[PDB]
């Protein structure tokens, strides 16, 4: 199994997890994408607020719907398919977290969550995992992510230190 | 080695107004020399020899030559119709020749393309404007009337243009182009319709004769000529656009550029 | 203002909204949000916004800018609302009347062009602001002054960009290509209404030598000719 | 006719020419893709732009 992740998916999640690092709380968001195949795509995210409860009930189902529909408004309109947080224990360090997974595997079997580390992700390292539940046995497991990017992404990537149809044809 | 060039030029006007075509034309093959040492010398004899290369072209049968020789002496109008302006350093006896170089360059001009240009020629003049305007009009009775007239600038030495045999026969290929400009485009057409537009032109029997002739030629395809019926038949294309888009995004760029 | 710094995040964002819809006709409009309050405007994030032209005229969703708007403030205060962004990848007719819009939530307004397409390598951002030179004895006309751009990235997303060019270092599609064929058995009649569109957009410049307009008008009708032959 | 052109010729004399040319009576003598679409792309660009 792989979980594919975009561009803006993957800087935003960096992003998120530091800024919220400066704060001290831990900082959660969704993922949008597709399923396709046994595989995943995770086309972007978004980040809820910080709450006073911890782990789960931190969902805002108000901010959600409203943040949905104003990206539908937006071209992407995909899928939530699954979630991200930025936990520091290691290594599985925290039972919580799981049952979360649990919520959203119940809304959508196929449902990923994937944690990044901001403390830890360095220049060359970025420290980041996706996981699912198991269907004595352990609970969870991990698939690893690759990232996709178009032609067009890359050298719009390519200004840090400079010195359609074909998507759907594909 | 500048001077040595010059006096090759000379010797070949010289050969020319008393001297045999071909001989003139070896020299001329000869005599190019690089521009440099004429710059520095003077601004006069780079003129001098861009007006023997363009009399090279006009003794050639290809006008294309000396249409660029002579622009280069003398400003000309670009492809892509932009203006070609000429540098005023030579001294002004040299740009009168060099004015005298370019109204006669108009004859091999004309050939090389188009339209209806003066705009650096003076308006008041009736010489060439109306030599133009007897060209577009596409009937020789006004084209014969003003080689009639002026044909005292012809004459202009008499047994070396006894004849006036450059400007007759310029003229006939100025005759023939019209009749192509229609160019055919048309599958089958009808004989009465071609026996008006050849009926202008002084022969007669021509059509019969001045079509099939047209024929030869190649300029323009006639297609089912001599038929008992009588009446006349008439990748690439994407080639043709790419080539349009090009000169589109050309444009373009100069723009930009700008 | 002397010049313009872009995040990375803000290129892909606005590439991000304009793949989605998968259009090469249409051009995607948004928000910019980042700080604006020094001679150095800095860009740092984005929104999508939804949008559509119809002939001159076009419609944006106010109550979806300050919805969004005030979702984005709960998230980071610090990136303020400092202007909007399109897809281009030129300049449009509309622009000054849009910019006038997003005047109300901020002013000066800026104007990010992104060009997704991605045409000329050295730049995928021109920069504008709203200004007037104006005439002496006349009144002053409203024009966009260019403003020299920069790509930039904090450390967080330097550390971002340099780990994913390491290596280096379908229904909505089906829909639009049949939208195409559909275009094609129909291009006649829209290449009578594109030449007379060319033709009126000549008559504009014409009269300004409304001109802008007629500029626009042409452009249109260019970019119909170029999505008939990529149909093809 | 072309008999005429050749100077007023007999049949005999007609089909010495045909013969030398292989010229043979009939009813009468017998006489006689993705470059491209990376080009339109280039194209497009370049109005864009």
């Amino acid at each position: 199994k792989q979980v594919q992740i975009d561009g803006l998916v993957v800087l935003k999640i960096i992003k998120h997890y530091q800024e919220e690092g400066q704060g001290t709380e831990v900082v959660q968001g969704v993922l949008l994408g597709l399923v396709v195949e046994d595989r995943l795509e995770i086309t972007n995210c978004f980040p809820f607020p910080q709450h006073t409860e911890d782990d789960a009930d931190f969902d805002e189902v108000q901010y959600q719907m409203e943040m949905m529909r104003s990206l539908r408004h937006v071209n992407i309109d995909h899928l939530h398919v699954g979630w991200y947080q930025s936990t520091y224990y290691g290594s599985f360090v925290t039972r919580a977290l799981l049952d979360s997974q649990f919520s959203y595997q119940h809304a959508i079997e196929e449902s990923v969550v994937l944690i990044y580390d901001p403390i830890k992700t360095a220049q060359g390292s970025l420290s980041l995992k996706a996981y699912r539940l198991t269907p004595f046995e352990y609970m969870f497991e991990e698939v690893p992510i690759v990232i996709k990017n178009s032609h067009l992404i890359n050298v719009l990537m390519w200004e840090l230190e400079k010195k359609x149809x074909x998507x759907x044809x594909x | 080695k500048m001077l040595g060039y010059f006096s090759l030029v000379g010797l070949l006007r010289l050969h020319s107004l008393l001297g045999d075509y071909y001989q003139a034309i070896k020299v001329l093959e000869n005599i190019e020399l690089n521009k440099k040492s004429m710059y520095s010398r003077v601004p006069e004899c780079q003129v001098t020899t861009y007006y023997y290369v363009g009399f090279a072209y006009l003794m050639m049968r290809r006008y294309q030559d000396a249409i660029r020789v002579f622009a280069n002496i003398l400003l000309y109008i670009q492809r892509t119709k932009s203006m070609f302006q000429r540098t005023t350093y030579k001294y002004e006896m040299i740009n009168k020749q060099n004015e005298q170089m370019h109204a006669l360059l108009a004859i091999a001009l004309t050939m090389y393309p188009m339209r209806i240009d003066e705009s650096i020629h003076l308006q008041l003049r009736e010489k060439y404007g109306d030599k133009m305007l007897r060209m577009q009009k596409g009937d020789p009775q006004v084209y014969e009337e003003l080689f009639s007239y002026s044909c005292p600038k012809f004459l202009s030495e008499p047994f070396l243009q006894q004849l006036k045999v450059f400007s007759d026969e310029v003229q006939q290929q100025a005759q023939l182009s019209t009749i192509r400009s229609f160019l055919k485009l048309y599958t089958t057409m009808p004989v009465a319709k071609l026996a008006g537009f050849l009926d202008l032109t002084e022969q007669e029997f021509r059509i019969q004769l001045l079509v099939f002739k047209h024929k030869m030629k190649n300029l323009v395809w006639t297609s089912g000529i001599s038929a008992l019926d009588g009446e006349f038949q008439s990748x690439x294309x994407x080639x043709x656009x790419x080539x349009x888009x090009x000169x589109x995004x050309x444009x373009x760029x100069x723009x930009x550029x700008x | 203002g002397r010049v313009v710094r872009l995040h990375p995040v803000i290129l892909a964002s606005i590439v991000d909204s304009y793949e989605r819809r998968n259009e090469g006709a249409a051009r995607v409009i948004g928000t910019l949000l980042g700080t604006v309050d020094k001679h150095s405007v800095e860009v740092t994030n984005c929104f999508s916004v939804p949008h559509n032209e119809s002939e001159d005229e076009v419609a944006v969703d106010m109550e979806f800018a300050k919805n969004m708007y005030e979702l984005h403030k709960k998230v980071s205060p610090n990136e303020l609302i400092l202007g909007w962004y399109a897809t281009g990848h030129d300049i449009t007719e509309h622009s000054v009347l849009i910019h006038e819009y997003y005047s109300r939530e901020a002013p000066n307004p800026i104007h990010l062009t992104v060009d997704t397409s991605l045409q000329n390598g050295r730049m995928s951002i021109k920069a504008y602001v709203s200004t007037l030179m104006g005439v002496p004895g006349r009144t002053m006309g409203v024009m966009f002054t260019p403003l020299t751009v920069k790509y930039a990235y904090y450390d967080t997303e330097r550390i971002g960009v340099d780990l994913i060019m390491k290596t280096c270092f379908x229904x909505x599609x089906x829909x639009x290509x049949x939208x195409x064929x559909x275009x094609x058995x129909x291009x006649x009649x829209x290449x009578x209404x594109x030449x007379x569109x060319x033709x009126x957009x000549x008559x504009x410049x014409x009269x300004x030598x409304x001109x802008x307009x007629x500029x626009x008008x042409x452009x249109x009708x260019x970019x119909x000719x170029x999505x008939x032959x990529x149909x093809x | 006719l072309l008999a005429e052109m050749l100077g007023d010729l007999s049949d005999s004399q007609l089909k010495v020419w045909m013969s030398k040319y292989g010229w043979s009576a009939d009813e009468q003598i017998f006489i006689c893709x993705x470059x491209x679409x990376x080009x339109x792309x280039x194209x497009x660009x370049x109005x864009x732009x």
